[PDB]
């Protein structure tokens, strides 16, 4: 028992700050395992028409030693101290983390610094990565999923830059040099907007004085003209459909409006995508489930699986739903997707308001489980946020959320408004978008 | 795939909309409000 | 652009709201547009018809 | 008790042991019926098909069994009732469950 | 396929024959699972062009003259690999059918010579198909 | 099964597990392809007798409290095979054009000093590569087939450990006509570190590595919970994780050199799935 | 491969007339579908040659039709055709309702609804119908059945004089009968034919009430046959009934013309309409009498959402079997009463009759079926 | 799921009127279906009112269709819309025709 108590022992995010603007977030736990990272907000979203598959490209060449340890050094010793070494770039944010002991922590963070303000650019690296990369490119051609994700941007946020996707085309990618990531890492990986965010067995003034040390002298004399600041980017609403009857299973997906970071919309939606959500073919107990989109999809075999879910970037995003189901049953499949939608919007009872809060509390909890994702959140706070959001105000505003607050944001997000539907595979039994937006609102 | 942008349809955009800066929210309101305006006149005068 | 914002809030954004705005719009239309019609057929000719001949009779 | 007597009577008088039938195989089928009587072991469910297809077709020909097959009220061996009576707490259960 | 393998002594000879050479006795007589669609008239008409020469020809007929068949073999056909090492192993299936099908098998001998003539001879000592219908093989 | 079975990777230990034993482990997690809609239910309720009894039967709870799951374990749970080794093979002609070899000797049981040699030789030869997108600069067997075989591959050690014994081998992803060569590279490479040539720095490195791989194994309360459970249900004791690390570290290289060489000798035993025209079969090796 | 089962046509034929899956048991209650089927295109077709020669205006009409039955060549069989087989349709459609009341088929739902349409359009059909032959019986009939339609308060007078074509049964009033009567039976099969839609989805009855998924049996060529055999037992009734007694079941006040001044003592329907007659003068209400017949039919209506029983058909059940054939009586003894003068014994049987009709259908249904329920152990 | 596609008739309706795979270059003389379609329910709706005021008898049958047209309210516009939509009919028939002729659809 005791749940509110026990949400105010959970510990404290300590954020602090660098002469350079750099932004320091220890969290102090009682485990023997830290995880240290950095976190920047430069993305595929900043890029110019011809820099698009930079952070791809520089996130591939961090690896790839510097010019302080040359060629594999940094390998031999990240591997010498036995730490997990991993990065990773979307169209908003790009991280570099480390999971190491707690006892090799300064020569961890000394590293980390190499990789950020040292990274050299060699030719035969050069070469290297653009020959790997047009390798990933052809690979990642073969999937799905991403192919989805990328049409949906792309005929989502039509001309403005969010529809660069994160690998970038292949003719800008196949011709870059040294000048365009020289401008690219002079421009994006400034001082006051990095952070470093470590958790688990370390101490704050042990990392603060370390970040003293070794991260005081990084930049922040930011350069005379083009500085980065943002647009707010037109969510077009259209469809893209890639008709290719040589597949054996169809991927649709369908997003509406953006709610954003700072208002509370984003908590109301997260309530609304915790009622629908998921489900998968590969589940037991499937014609009992409590989401209703479950219970037909398991009673008549229309989808294999699906996720109605949120993605959230600076301050824009969609609210959306992906399904993946088999060639003839996409009309079916689509209609009671939106009868669920509509359900939520006009006629929303309190059970199932008080099961999606119980199941988004539990969600949250289990997301915020483990010292690497827990540092992930926090590096993702302080750029989205700009401060870690404690789990009792997530908690205060998840019980101060109810059924008709539920029905009033929905309504205002889902009701009538214009989708982006983005279709790959066997999908000519989709209906045409006419017949979409006039299932979007019912009559009755 | 990653070389599938769209054509855009400037040509073929309401004026509230074609700036490629500005947000698509506060245009969307009068504009739905504009065929609805056409579909509740046309009603009209068919009921009449 | 404004005067169309608060149109579509107000009165096209339920259902039920929106037939009983065409309801109404078809009653007052239908007596705004007879009593025009009769207007514009009395001055189409204002000598040949029946009635002011007969108020004069 | 007499309701007993009544009951046999009623049973002799009813129409359905003369054709051959038991006491669940003139049960009418709605959704509930129609799952009791797929959960079914496999050698009840082909005798209770074997004894629709006779009774079907003894009154095809409208003539109704001799006198030492009838079937005996003593031996009543009622069997489709548990699984109906599970099916119903089951779908009773269910609609409690969305009522609240 | 399916109607061949029905049987279930095409299939132990097909393993015994794939779990006892490594090379080119351990080709199958019939396609595999996955290759069913997927071989195209490219590979057939270089099977055919490599495989069909007229060093590696028998024509035989019986009830027809000689000469006529130098006459057919004389105008109209005009056109013109590795040796299988012993393996050793063993393949099982768990295949659930109540009859366990076992072959034991060992390399004895090549084609042509009396060592092979001795196999068959001990073959016959050994046993072979039943000569008596619904007897007791009191011979074997 | 479909569904699980879409990786290579579950084939090819599958059918190493099936090819080692001959005996109880070569049974698989998934059901075969033929029992599909041919097992009775009066099956699972004999298994559920004779297997699920309160002498087999560990119960952890995190977060709750001691007393409360006492009771209900009271309240509740009152209710109450030395596998041979094989040797041979399973290969398989699939036709995806990358060669999945896994060659397998048996090693050792679970809980000893043999079984923590085994460990410290699996973080030698290499494990799931620790800067992502990277060379691998550390890890003997991807050094030595780079110095042999200038393609994409990937050799990973492998190191399962059962109550009863062990399979200790390495695991190779390759083209299809490169196979041979890679598993032979590897093959010399373990050879000539079971010769002894192995020095001080790079056991001190596979020592760390071991430490790091087990105490971030316990970072989520996942592993942490099935960490706790296997143990208690082991033996019946909960040993720490820091005197773990203390028998992790109390071992040197010669337990390393000595189990190299027991690798090497034994009788070997492999599963290979793929378009399989060059890979050696076990003479060849 | 055939050309029966690849013709758009004759996939529709092939699943109605050929290869139906009918149940082997059905006995021969269910020839009546067929029997109404052959009416109504009789009725059709018989129609239509009185319609070639028929004046419809209340000068002539009445003289037009003594025109036909003398004069025209066989008018007066082809009229005698038409009146009987209207008799004869309306007792294959008492037989048809029956029977799909006693066998628990009212556990259809949609067939049934659209059967209770169909029965409303063929009595509305019939009675226009009667109207046209513009004797005494036809305009009094007219007369009051209108007058029945003003009965109801708020819309009754306005929708009377509106369908009355002025103020009284005036030329108007039979032409507009005329054309109401001679486009209502496509309707009608319009519906049949939805009916049988309908029907064809869900799959056909038994006498055991049992679910014969078994035991289907073709269409074709054994009831093809069989309502071949059922259409000539009707032929031969018809046509014995319009050669010998032609009189027997038509009215006599029928034959005088029509004078608006007389009113006859024994004004009453064509005999099919009696009981819809008899609750009307048997409630001394106005109101209450249109109301509590058009809630008759409304009962028909009802009666599938009555069904607590937990056989089907009522061959089973004794007791509820016992109360159909007191429920059958009634309707018989309604038909009697209907059929009579109004006096002191008629009064006190026609209100305790429909009184009885009422009592057998709302409440004793559901005691003989909880009964039922009660004493099998259920 | 969905009524317009168990319910028997609603399975006649939606792949008749809504879910039908229709071409997507048709031009204006594919009207013609639907323009004799309603043409046909026009004339059989005013020529049943036409029906109900008429009196096929050769002393009056011209002076009941003079009482139509001078006497009965809108009896003259339903009179005129029968006649006219008669010939608006055969002008729509022939425009059918046409069409059917000149595109090939005689291949059906
Ligand atoms: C004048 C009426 C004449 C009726 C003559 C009926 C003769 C047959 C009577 C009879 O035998 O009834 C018992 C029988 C039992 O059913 P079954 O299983 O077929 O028989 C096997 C063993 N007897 O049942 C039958 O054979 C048929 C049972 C009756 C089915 C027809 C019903 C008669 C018509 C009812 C008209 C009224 C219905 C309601 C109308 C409301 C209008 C507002
Ligand atoms: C008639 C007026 C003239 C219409 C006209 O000029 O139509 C031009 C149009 C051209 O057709 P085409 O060039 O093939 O299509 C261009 C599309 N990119 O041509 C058309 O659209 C032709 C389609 C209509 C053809 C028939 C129009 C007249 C209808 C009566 C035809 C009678 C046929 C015979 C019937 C009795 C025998
Ligand atoms: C317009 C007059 C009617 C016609 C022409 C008609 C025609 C038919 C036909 C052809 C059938 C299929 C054959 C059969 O089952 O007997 C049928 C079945 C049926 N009709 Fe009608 N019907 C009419 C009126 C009614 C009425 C008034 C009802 C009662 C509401 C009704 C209820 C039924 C039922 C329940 C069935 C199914 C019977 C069974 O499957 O056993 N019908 N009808
Ligand atoms: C569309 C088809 C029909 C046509 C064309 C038609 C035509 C006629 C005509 C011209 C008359 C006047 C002749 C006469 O009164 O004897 C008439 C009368 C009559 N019709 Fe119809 N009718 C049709 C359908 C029906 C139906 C379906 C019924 C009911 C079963 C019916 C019942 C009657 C009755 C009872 C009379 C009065 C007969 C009499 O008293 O002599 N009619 N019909
Ligand atoms: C079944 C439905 C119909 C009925 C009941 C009907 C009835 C009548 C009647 C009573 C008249 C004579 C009234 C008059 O001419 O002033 C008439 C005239 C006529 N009808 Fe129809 N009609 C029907 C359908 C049609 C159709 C489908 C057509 C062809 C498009 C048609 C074409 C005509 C024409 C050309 C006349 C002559 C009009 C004139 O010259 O005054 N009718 N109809």
């Amino acid at each position: 028992a005791t749940y509110a108590q026990a949400l105010q022992s959970v510990p404290e995010t300590q954020v602090s700050q660098l002469d350079n603007g750099l932004r320091v977030a220890s969290e102090q736990s009682s485990q023997p395992t830290c995880t240290v990272g950095v976190w920047i907000d430069a993305g595929s979203r900043y890029e110019t028409e011809k820099n698009n598959g930079a952070g791809y490209f520089v996130e591939h060449l961090a690896f790839k030693g510097t010019k302080n340890r040359p060629g594999n050094a940094l390998e031999k010793e990240v591997e010498s101290m036995g730490a997990h070494l991993n990065a990773y770039s979307t169209r908003e944010h790009t991280a570099y983390y480390i999971k190491a002991l707690s006892k090799d922590l300064p020569k961890a963070v000394e590293l980390l610094a190499d990789i950020v303000q040292n990274c050299s650019l060699e030719d035969s690296q050069i070469e290297k990565e653009r020959d790997v990369i047009l390798q990933e490119l052809q690979e990642n051609d073969t999937s799905m999923r991403d192919v989805v994700f990328n049409y949906l941007h792309a005929t989502a946020f039509q001309g403005t830059p969010l529809a660069q996707s994160v690998e970038g085309p292949s003719e800008n990618v196949r011709k870059l040099s040294r000048a365009d990531l020289t401008e690219y890492l002079s421009r994006h990986y400034k001082a006051p907007r990095m952070v470093l965010a470590a958790a688990g067995g370390l101490e704050h003034r042990q990392l603060l004085d370390l970040a003293q040390k070794h991260f005081s002298g990084l930049s922040g004399t930011y350069d005379e003209d083009a500085v980065p600041t943002l647009t707010p980017c037109r969510f077009t609403g259209s469809e893209i459909r890639h008709r290719e009857d040589g597949l054996p299973l169809a991927h649709v997906a369908i997003a509406v409006e953006g709610p954003g970071w700072a208002n509370p919309d984003n908590v109301a939606l997260q309530v609304a995508n915790a009622i629908i959500g998921h489900y998968d073919c590969t589940y037991g107990g499937g014609m009992h489930l409590s989401s209703p989109l479950a219970s037909v999809a398991v009673t008549n075999k229309l989808c294999q699986s699906f996720q109605t879910f949120n993605i959230c970037y600076a301050d824009t995003g969609l609210l959306g739903a992906h399904f993946v189901c088999d060639h003839m049953s996409i009309d079916d499949m689509m209609f009671v997707l939106q009868g669920q939608w509509m359900r939520l919007c006009t006629s929303a009872t309190e059970s199932e308001v008080v099961r999606g809060k119980n199941l988004l509390r539990n969600a949250l909890v289990s997301h915020l489980d483990g010292t690497t994702p827990v540092c992930e959140d926090i590096g993702r706070s302080l750029l989205t946020y700009g401060r870690r959001i404690p789990l009792a105000e997530w908690e205060s505003r998840i019980a101060e959320v109810d059924a008709r607050v539920v029905r009033e944001v929905c309504s205002k997000y889902f009701y009538d408004q214009c989708p982006a539907v983005a279709g790959f595979g066997p999908i000519e039994q989709l209906p045409d978008y006419n017949r979409i937006r006039s299932g979007m609102f019912w009559l009755r | 795939h990653t070389d599938i942008k769209v054509p855009d349809f400037s040509d073929y955009r309401r004026p509230e909309v074609l700036d490629s800066t500005k947000s698509s929210k506060e245009s969307s309101e009068a504009r739905k409000g504009f065929s609805y305006l056409i579909t509740a006149t046309t009603t009209v005068g068919v009921a009449y | 652009p404004t005067l169309t914002a608060r149109l579509y809030s107000l009165l096209f954004r339920r259902t039920s709201t929106f037939a009983l705005t065409i309801v109404v719009g078809a009653l007052f239309f239908e007596r705004a547009f007879d009593q025009g019609a009769d207007a514009i057929y009395e001055h189409i000719n204002e000598g040949k018809l029946w009635k002011h001949i007969k108020h004069k009779y | 008790k007499w309701l007993e007597g009544i009951r046999k009577w009623y049973y002799n008088a009813a129409g359905f042991n003369k054709l051959g039938l038991m006491r669940d195989d003139t049960i009418h089928e709605n959704d509930d019926v129609k799952e009791a009587i797929r959960r079914l072991p496999e050698n009840l469910y082909n005798d209770r098909v074997f004894r629709i297809k006779r009774a079907l077709d003894l009154s095809m020909r409208q003539q109704i069994l001799p006198k030492e097959q009838w079937t005996k009220y003593e031996e009543d061996k009622f069997y489709l009732e548990p699984y109906l009576k599970e099916v119903i707490r089951e779908r009773k259960e269910r609609e409690e469950w969305t009522k609240k | 396929k399916a109607v061949a393998f029905q049987n279930p002594q095409a299939h132990v000879i097909e393993n015994l024959h794939a779990a006892a050479y490594r090379n080119a006795l351990a080709n199958s007589l019939y396609c595999p699972d996955y290759r069913i669609g997927k071989v195209t008239p490219d590979e057939l008409h270089d099977y055919v062009q490599n495989h069909f020469t007229s060093a590696r020809m028998a024509l035989i007929g019986l009830g027809v003259s000689h000469p006529v068949l130098k006459q057919v073999a004389e105008q109209f056909l005009n056109i013109r690999g590795a040796k299988a090492k012993y393996r050793g192993g063993e393949i099982r299936e768990q295949n659930g059918d109540s009859l366990v099908h076992a072959a034991l098998v060992a390399e004895s001998a090549a084609i042509g010579s009396a060592e092979a003539n001795a196999f068959s001879v001990l073959q016959h000592v050994l046993g072979a198909g039943p000569h008596v219908k619904r007897g007791s093989n009191a011979t074997s | 099964k479909a569904v699980a079975f879409q990786n290579p990777q579950a084939h090819v230990i599958e059918n190493l597990h099936a090819a080692a034993y001959r005996n109880a482990l070569a049974n698989s997690l998934y059901c075969p392809d033929y029992r599909i809609g041919k097992v009775t239910p009066d099956e699972l309720h004999d298994y559920v007798q004779n297997h699920f009894t309160s002498a087999r039967m560990a119960l952890i709870g995190l977060g709750v409290s001691h007393p409360v799951l006492k009771q209900v374990a009271e309240q509740f749970l009152n209710i109450r095979a030395k596998a041979k080794y094989r040797g041979g093979e399973i290969r398989e002609q699939n036709g995806d054009s990358l060669v999945h070899a896994a060659l397998v000797a048996e090693s050792a049981a679970i809980g000893s000093a043999e079984a923590n040699a085994f460990s410290v030789l699996q973080h030698v030869l290499g494990a799931g590569p620790h800067v992502k997108r990277g060379s691998n600069a550390t890890s003997s067997l991807y050094q030595a087939v780079a110095k042999g075989v200038h393609q994409p591959f990937d050799v990973s050690a492998f190191n399962a450990s059962y109550s009863d014994s062990g399979l200790f081998g390495f695991y190779t992803i390759s083209q299809a006509a490169s196979a041979g060569d890679v598993i032979k590279a590897a093959y010399n490479q373990v050879k000539t570190i079971a010769q002894g040539n192995l020095s001080n720095p790079d056991v001190q490195a596979a020592k760390n590595k071991l430490k790091a791989g087990y105490l971030m194994s316990v970072e989520s309360s996942e592993g942490f919970l099935d960490e706790v459970g296997c143990q208690a249900l082991a033996a019946g004791s909960y040993t720490p994780p820091s005197t773990v690390l203390q028998q992790i570290d109390a071992v040197a290289d010669a337990d390393v050199i000595n189990a190299a060489k027991k690798f090497v000798s034994g009788r070997k035993s492999m599963a290979a799935s793929g378009n399989l025209g060059h890979t050696p079969f076990i003479d060849e090796l | 491969i055939n050309i029966r089962k690849t013709h758009p046509l004759m996939k529709i034929v092939n699943n109605a007339f050929i290869d139906l899956p009918a149940p082997s048991n059905i006995s021969s209650w269910w020839n009546f579908g067929s029997l109404l089927g052959i009416c109504l295109i009789l009725q059709i077709l018989t129609g239509l040659f009185l319609a070639m020669h028929y004046t419809p205006d209340t000068t002539t009409a009445f003289s037009s039709v003594t025109h036909i039955c003398r004069d025209v060549n066989y008018g007066w069989i082809i009229r005698y055709m038409h009146a009987n087989g209207a008799s004869m349709f309306f007792i294959c459609l008492f037989m048809h309702v029956g029977r799909g009341l006693y066998y628990g088929s009212y556990t259809f739902l949609e067939t049934w609804n659209i059967g209770v349409i169909l029965l409303f359009a063929t009595m509305a059909t019939a009675f226009m119908g009667y109207v046209l032959p513009w004797g005494q019986m036809s305009f009094w009939g007219a007369t009051v059945i209108t007058n029945l339609l003003s009965a109801i308060p708020y819309i009754g007078t306005n929708l009377v004089e509106w369908i009355w074509g002025g103020f009284s049964v005036d030329k108007a009033t039979l032409t507009r009968f005329f054309a109401f009567h001679f486009i209502f039976p496509f309707i009608i099969a319009a519906l049949a034919m939805v009916h049988l839609l309908f029907l064809h989805e869900t799959g056909s009855n038994n006498p055991t009430g049992i679910p014969s998924d078994t035991d289907k049996i073709p269409f074709h060529p054994y009831y093809t046959i069989k309502d071949i055999l059922g259409a000539i037992l009707l032929i031969l009734i018809l046509m014995l009934l319009v050669l010998f007694t032609p009189d027997l079941l038509g009215d006599p006040d029928n034959y005088t013309p029509a004078n608006p001044l007389n009113t006859p003592p024994h004004i009453k329907p064509e005999w099919y309409f009696l009981f819809a007659y008899a609750i009307l003068r048997s409630i001394p209400n106005k109101l209450g009498g249109v109301l509590a017949l058009v809630l008759s039919i409304l009962v028909l209506v009802i009666m599938p959402l009555l069904h607590t029983s937990k056989q089907r058909s009522m061959m089973f059940r004794p007791i509820s079997q016992c109360m159909f054939w007191i429920l059958v009586a009634d309707l018989l003894t309604l038909t009697w009463i209907g059929g009579q003068p109004v006096e002191h014994p008629y009064i006190i049987i026609g209100q305790l009759a429909s009184i009885m009709y009422f009592l057998i259908i709302l409440v004793m249904m559901p005691v003989a079926s909880i009964i039922e329920n009660n004493l099998l152990k259920w």
